[PDB]
């Protein structure tokens, strides 16, 4: 009977934390340092991450800068959800079959099993073809995260526009950072690079810095930013390049669309956004 | 149907407007048009033929381009960029809501209250509220209590924007002590209000952040500032309005887009909005 909204998220600190749930199911009790109550809700998403394996779908706790924004929509609104992290761990991109397909969080929503996306999702031109993006909610961009003590000057440096396999730099496969590198043809010899050696997911890839694996990982400042300033020995190198904006996904038919908009734009006005950026992202 | 009539309306370096050569408009300037009444005892006027040229100037040229649309380009006489008067919005707004223009095209603020009547599309410039102040005037911000409140200091603090525009209304919705304090302090325009700033007759300019920033960036002396590392509040941005249901906001939204993933947009903020300072 449910008229429930399918939400689907990703895992991406600190817009969305993934936790387990307790022995009874229900979500650790936590608190801001205000003694504000960290709100948090029930998530199912597969515990196997491993690719091309069987997900087996579990209840999880989420929260964060998107949850509370989440929260915020559907209290605005006045609908009711239920969140699930996308099945395939991806953002989302179209890759050719003959035909063309878009996996991650972009497939989900297209082919009905998501309602929404509240995620940090790159708004862009190639997704924007198929979906509605809200007004942004955050405007950020590109850098790079590196171990302390990579001296880079940043995306025009000769260990990046020059690759070799001694300097190994990548991103996060599936993502808007990849549609980036692969859509500008000034970055092609960048992109052949990387398509190498592209993770599964920023969490992995950022360990990959802090274990010598990869030596630069190319990724949004909002979460590269965060990561910096609790992981000292990791550090953003050079200036922002691609700036770009998050924003909610839906289809283009969707009755809620034009409310979104208004509630993100209320948000910005009024300060509660950057109450959100104040107490999850600095 | 691919002709369409669009408003505009002056403020450097998005769009400036300059006399027409000696007998056309010439280089990167683009035909704009602009209602002059003949007195003040008559409705009559005539459109003076002027040259149009700016940052939202080139957007505009690259989406009739891309977008393959031609335009008639004029200024607005009726208000400014958008104020809602007894629920009757003039200004660049107010053309578009009461279909005398198919779409605003400017230093547009994205607003609630204004999309509830215009849809706008993806913002091409980041904005919000600035303030502005000489270097070194201790202000956190608008949350200062020096603006919150400003009879809690002797002298008080002397502040104030430009009215009728989207700083003014979320004041006015945000800060209303803040609001009805700084009305004394309203100035005429932005090179008013850098002039009282200049002359000790204004302590802080609170205005357009986009704006703000381009015109700290080009300070005689780098003496204004804004404060914080030039800090936004109720961050926003530039968008063209267009009419509810516009079948043209699909292909503006996917070609501005394209600019901003073309490096495009980053090209247009070096040529017009990247200062000394
Ligand atoms: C999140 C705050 N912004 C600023 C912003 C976001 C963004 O993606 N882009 N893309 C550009 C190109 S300029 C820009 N400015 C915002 C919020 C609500 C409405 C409009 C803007
Ligand atoms: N750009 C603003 C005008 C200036 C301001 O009020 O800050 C607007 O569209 O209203
Ligand atoms: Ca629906």
């Amino acid at each position: 009977m449910s008229t429930r909204l399918k939400i689907v998220t990703i895992h991406q600190e600190p817009f969305v934390y993934v936790k387990p749930t307790l022995s009874d199911g229900t979500c650790k009790e936590e608190f801001t340092v205000n003694g504000d109550p960290v709100k948090k809700v029930i998530c199912t998403g597969p515990n196997d991450t491993s690719p091309g394996s069987p997900r087996h779908t579990v209840p999880q706790c989420c929260y964060g800068f998107c949850i509370d924004l989440l929260i915020k929509l559907a209290r605005t609104m006045n609908f009711t959800y239920e969140v699930h992290l996308v099945a395939d761990g991806k953002f989302g991109t179209q890759e050719r079959v003959n035909k063309k397909e878009w996996n991650g969080m972009m497939g989900e929503l297209l082919s009905g099993q998501a309602d929404m996306i509240v995620a940090p999702l790159t708004i862009n031109n190639e997704r924007a073809q198929y979906i509605e993006f809200s007004k942004p909610f955050k405007y950020q961009g590109l850098t790079i995260l590196v171990k302390k003590g990579t001296r880079i000057t940043g995306i025009n440096d000769p260990r990046l526009r020059n690759p070799s396999d001694k300097f190994i730099y990548a991103t996060v496969k599936q993502s808007s950072v990849d549609i980036y590198f692969r859509r500008q043809v000034e970055l092609s010899t960048m992109y052949r690079h990387m398509e190498k050696h592209n993770y599964e997911s920023a969490a992995e890839a950022i360990q990959a810095v802090r274990d010598n694996k990869l030596h630069a990982f190319i990724w949004d400042s909002a979460v590269l930013e965060f990561e910096a300033s609790q992981k000292c020995d990791l550090v953003t190198t050079g200036e922002l390049f691609f700036r770009s904006g998050f924003g909610i996904g839906m289809r283009k038919d969707s009755p809620w669309k034009q409310n979104v908009s208004l509630s993100i734009l209320k948000s910005h006005e009024n300060g509660f956004m950057e109450d959100l950026d104040k107490t999850w992202v600095r | 149907d691919n002709h369409l009539s669009i408003v505009t309306l002056e403020e450097a370096p998005f769009v400036i407007v300059e006399d027409i050569d000696p007998e056309t408009c010439v280089r990167n300037t683009v035909p704009c048009r602009k209602f002059v009444k003949i007195n003040n005892s008559t409705n009559e006027g005539m459109n003076v033929k002027k040259c149009c040229k700016g940052f939202c100037i080139d957007i505009l040229k690259k989406l009739s381009r891309t977008v393959k649309f031609t335009y008639d380009l004029y200024l607005v006489t009726n208000g400014k960029h958008g104020k809602k008067v007894n629920n009757v919005w003039n200004g660049m707004i107010g053309e578009v809501v009461y279909q005398r223009a198919v779409m605003a095209v400017g230093s547009l603020t994205i607003n609630e209250e204004r999309s509830e009547v215009v849809d706008f599309s993806v913002p091409f410039v980041e904005t919000g509220i600035s303030v502005m102040v000489s270097r070194g005037t201790q202000v956190t911000g608008l949350s200062d209590k020096k603006f919150q409140r400003p009879h809690d200091y002797s002298p008080p603090f002397r502040f104030g924007t430009v009215p009728n525009g989207s700083t003014e209304r979320n004041i006015r919705n945000n800060y209303p002590y803040m609001h009805q304090y700084m009305t004394k302090f309203n100035q005429k325009g932005v090179e008013d209000a850098l002039v009282s700033l200049k002359t000790g007759k204004l302590d802080a300019f609170i205005y357009d952040a986009a704006v703000l920033n381009y015109k700290a960036g080009r300070d005689e002396g780098c003496k204004l500032v804004t404060i914080g590392s030039g800090y936004i509040f109720a961050t926003t941005g530039y968008g063209i309005a267009l009419q509810k249901g516009s079948p043209w906001k699909r292909q503006i939204d996917l070609a501005l887009l394209q600019f901003v993933g073309d490096g495009e947009m980053e090209e247009l903020e070096t040529l017009w909005l990247t200062g000394i300072c």
